[PDB]
């Protein structure tokens, strides 16, 4: 994994410190700095006629080179592209799956790769729709016993639990062809605006836990990528992964870095994190999280 | 025409 903990990985109260210092502008200005990094990697896959309409932004395209090339395809207008890109988790190769909110016209493509890559949970920060604009297709079944058929991937919704600020909806995905059943777990985080930073750092962070623990249960009944996405799939799903990162390595080795986890992370999914205020708050949320804990 | 991140 590119996550690594060096060169410069800080103990929580370092952080503290760290933060103290630069205070809420100079994260500020290290956001920029991430910004301003120089942008290794192609986008031409993305900029492809055939696969521009496959991007729901005409500026976020996703790196060549990270991306989640499609396999079994069928029909001509599904290439080998969706907007989609493995991102490396803390200790762990391709950890996450960093994805646009599927359109009609990739809601295929996105079950093919949730198939293909063994997706066990699915994670969605965006609402379908943000001031009466769509920001996020409806590409699964959102009823429970509703189903539908992208190919030979049948996607049927088992049981929707409505939580605070997110919703679990079991999916089954049931491969016609092969014959094969999976179960994925969806999760649809609701209080996350675009742009935006969740309404609570604990609730994202119980959230995150929720997910955490979902994964592990689905793989200890198989590590595929958690599909990570928002509208763009990458300020949210940047910052969600980056916390991730953070808090995962902070758990296990005591230590952290956010410019590290996120300069890194926009190297596999371009442009993870979006604002400002979406990086301060990886710094603020592990603060708040380290106090609640007892950590500082 | 669709952008994520507009002024």
């Amino acid at each position: 994994s590119v996550h690594v903990p060096g060169p410069h990985a800080m103990t929580i109260q370092e952080l503290v410190d760290y933060v103290n210092a630069r205070q809420k502008q100079g994260i500020y200005e290290e956001y920029e700095d991430i910004r301003r990094e120089n942008p290794v990697g192609t986008f031409h896959c993305s900029m492809s006629p055939g696969n521009l309409e496959k991007n729901r932004y005409g500026d976020v395209p996703c790196l060549d080179q990270t991306r989640v090339k499609l396999t079994k395809r069928s029909g001509h207008t599904q290439t080998d592209y969706i907007n989609a890109s493995f991102m490396d988790g803390y200790k762990q190769k391709n950890a996450y799956i960093g994805t646009q909110g599927p359109l009609e016209n990739t809601y295929r493509d996105f079950w093919l790769m949730v198939w293909e890559q063994k997706v066990l949970v699915i994670v969605m920060t965006t609402r379908f729709e943000e001031g009466g604009r769509r920001k996020c297709g409806q590409y699964w079944p959102l009823e429970k016993d509703s189903r539908i058929r992208f190919g030979f991937l049948t996607v049927t919704n088992l049981g929707v639990e409505n939580m605070n600020h997110y919703k679990k909806t079991t999916l089954e995905i049931h491969n016609t062809e092969e014959r094969q059943k999976r179960q994925v777990t969806h999760f649809q985080f609701l209080s996350w605006p675009a742009y935006g930073v969740p309404s609570s750092a604990a609730s994202l962070i119980d959230f995150l836990r929720v997910v955490r623990n979902q994964q592990s249960l689905a793989v200890s009944n198989m590590e595929p990528p958690i599909v990570v996405h928002a509208s763009a799939g990458i300020g949210r799903t940047g910052t969600f992964c980056s916390l991730d990162i953070c808090l995962a390595q902070l758990e296990e080795l005591g230590t952290l870095n956010v410019f590290q986890t996120v300069s890194r992370m926009r190297t596999q999914r371009a442009f993870s994190i979006q604002t400002p205020e979406q990086y301060y708050f990886c710094y603020k949320a592990i603060l708040e999280f380290a106090e609640k804990e007892g950590m500082v | 025409v669709s952008l994520y991140t507009f002024d």
